[PDB]
């Protein structure tokens, strides 16, 4: 049967702050303290689950090509043969005529008449300088609408707008980029 | 220091000999006003016949 | 345990976390961590969730919260849409931006429902045209995740907002033919769950989408996964988890499918009427 | 405060503000020196027994022992309320003769 | 301004201004010297005490003590009144037979 360390310490309650600790007394080379994470964040209890090594990003009607505007609501991979899917239509427009694809018993489509026409205008992402005379979410066919380069210099052309659901065509890189 | 003025400032003022006297012997009788550093030495033997 | 009682010490206990909320309000009516030595906008924003979260049960001073957003609104908002915070790899910075101007738009739309108001509104447009400028490009998925679901809290049928749900369907991670299990994961090629954070928002988003069938494998990852777990703060995922549970089980109560359809002509009598059942 | 009192880390169990240290200057601890100053003698019994009280509990900012054989610097506790260095040392002889 | 009265950094808890020394001039503290001067001796008991008082705290500018067996520089505090350094030494011898 021919300096150490001592036992460690019991772990303290679980602070309100993921900082718990516990203590060593050289009773020698070592540590003194460990301070560890503990929250108990996963209150649900199912079972013990089985994982893989690594996965991937990617691997009856398919997908149908939506019209203009598209905006196909419950989107899913694989439609059931007979089930009928609503569509519906993008901001700034609304559903006129017949709005429903119901998957045929072949992989085509029927492709019910429905069109798209513009209720509202939306507030243009031109430039951040506007501020734009008057700003709001949404402007009515009939509105007009005013930007200025605030405060000195300006720009040039076209000052006042008005939306006519008519698919507004501002420059979208140069659009006014206001000069000294 | 902070613990003479502590125990000064809780002291009682009705001549109260028995902490006086714990006082006393805690801090002392007097203090010194001067001293002197270092450190001295003396043999003594004495002879009779 | 008597339902009753339960509820009634769960009313106590909100009743105390609303005099703590109330203890952490400075005087200039912005939300601190340390006694009020610096000012910070994340916490702010976590607590107006927390009281946006109370006003739909018991009671919350209306006047406390709109000059407490008028304050954010007034300083905290850039002129381009973004948010910061005073208290403290370019595009890193960008990123933090966008974390940040999500979070506050978050916080702003969940507090709005109370205090609606004109300058409040127009900060949430601002912020919303900040956010669908600037997350055209593909930075990360966790902040891409919390775009997108502040963007949902809004306006759910926008252009660049579904372009912006698109990619982040594009950038989510399955497991098996059909997917079993759906998730996110903000690191490309890699206490040590993070994703978890990220996989709560988009499960946020596709709530706000009402889609079953995309939201059931992401149920299913937070069921049980490799979080063990697992996220944080906490709280931050953590009850953004709650939420999404809460909005599984709200919407799976919403389709019961008890309608009683009554057609009937304008001028004469009804012709027929329906009663929809589940069987 | 890095003041121990009740045990190693029972004092120190949690600390939310930083660990500021008490004082800056290197004071070494007292090293089998009068450090334990309690003594049970009985006079009835034997030599002096151990210390009836916990003697390495101090208050408040550290008193220097700037003092001793070698350039050291030791601790005084709270509870000693003096403790001195002096080497003193004395002998005596006698005889005598009948 | 780097005056320790209370405690290490009680008063030194908060600084706006920037810490401005009182002295610029490499001055030595006083070690293991008679800076506890404060003696508390019983005249029907024995050798002195402890210091009574505290003896560390000083008033303004630094005070020289540019004395010494080396070349070093020692402080004296502002409670101390005066400290000399004399080397002085003496001894005597005396017999005598009967």
């Amino acid at each position: 049967n021919c300096g150490q360390w001592g036992c460690w310490s019991s772990w303290s309650t679980c602070d309100a702050t993921y900082k718990r600790s516990r203590t060593r007394e050289c009773n020698c080379e070592g540590e003194k303290r460990q301070e560890e994470d503990c929250t108990f964040s996963i209150m649900e209890n199912n079972g013990q689950p089985c994982i893989n090594d690594d996965e991937e990003m990617k691997e009856g009607c398919p997908q149908p090509v939506p019209p203009e505007n598209g905006f196909i609501r419950n989107e899913k991979q694989l439609y059931l043969v007979g089930e009928d899917v609503e569509i519906s239509c993008l901001t700034g427009f609304e559903t006129v005529g017949y709005q429903y694809f119901r998957c045929l018993p072949d992989g085509t489509w029927r492709q019910g008449d429905v069109e798209c026409q513009r209720t509202e205008c939306i507030k243009p992402v031109v430039q951040e300088v506007l501020t734009i005379t008057p700003f709001q979410r949404l402007y009515r066919i009939g509105e007009s609408i005013e930007l200025t380069c605030p405060k000195g210099f300006v720009v040039a052309g076209p000052s006042r707008y008005t939306c006519q659901g008519n698919s507004w065509t501002p420059p979208i890189s140069n659009s006014l980029t206001c000069e000294k | 220091t902070t613990t003479f003025v502590d125990d000064i400032k809780a002291l009682p003022t009705t001549y109260e000999k028995g902490e006086y006297f714990a006082f006393l012997e805690t801090y002392g009788t007097h203090y010194s006003s001067s001293g002197s550093l270092g450190g001295l030495y003396e043999l003594i033997y004495v002879l009779d016949k | 345990s008597d339902p009753l009682i339960e509820k009634q010490k769960l009313k106590k206990k909100l009743k105390e976390g609303m005099l703590s909320i109330m203890s952490y309000r400075n005087a200039d009516y912005s939300y601190s961590v340390w006694k009020g030595g610096s000012a910070s906008t994340w916490l702010t924003a976590f607590a107006l969730r927390v009281l946006g979260q109370v006003n739909k049960y018991v009671e919350q001073n209306q006047n406390s919260i709109c000059n407490s957003l008028l304050w954010l609104v007034e300083n905290y908002q850039l002129d381009n849409g973004s948010f910061k915070e005073n208290s403290q790899l370019p595009v890193e910075a960008r990123e933090n931006s966008l974390y940040l101007t999500a979070f506050t738009v978050i916080g702003i739309r969940k507090a709005f429902d109370i205090c609606p108001l004109v300058k409040i509104d127009t900060a949430l447009i601002k912020a919303d045209n900040f956010l669908l400028e600037n997350t055209l490009p593909a930075q990360s998925t966790f902040t891409l995740a919390i775009s997108a679901y502040a963007l949902s809290l809004g306006d759910k049928t926008h252009p660049q907002f579904r372009s912006i749900v698109s990619a982040l369907k594009r950038e989510a991670l399955v497991k098996g033919n059909p997917p079993i299990y759906r998730f996110w994961k903000d690191n490309l090629q890699h206490g040590t769950a993070r994703m978890v954070e990220t996989t709560a928002y988009a499960l946020l988003t596709s709530l706000n989408l009402k889609d079953i069938n995309y939201v059931n494998p992401v149920i299913k990852w937070l069921s049980e996964e490799q979080r063990y777990g697992g996220g944080f703060y906490s709280t931050q995922d953590t009850i953004n988890a709650i939420e999404g549970l809460t909005e599984y089980s709200l919407l799976v109560k919403q389709l019961r499918l008890s309608m009683d359809i009554d057609v009937s002509y304008k001028h004469k009598g009804a012709l027929h009427n329906y009663k929809m059942t589940d069987k | 405060n890095g003041d121990n009192d009740c045990g190693d880390f029972s004092d120190e169990d949690d600390c939310e503000s930083e660990p500021r240290p008490p004082c800056r200057d290197r004071v070494v601890e007292e090293s089998e020196l009068a450090r334990t100053a309690g003594y049970g003698i009985n006079i009835l019994g034997m030599d002096p027994l151990s210390t009836p009280f916990d003697n390495e509990f101090y208050n408040g900012l550290c008193n220097r022992d700037r003092d001793g054989n070698t350039l050291t610097y030791y601790r005084r506790p709270w509870n000693v309320a003096s403790l001195i260095y002096e080497t003193k040392g004395e002998k005596n002889f006698r005889t005598e003769h009948y």
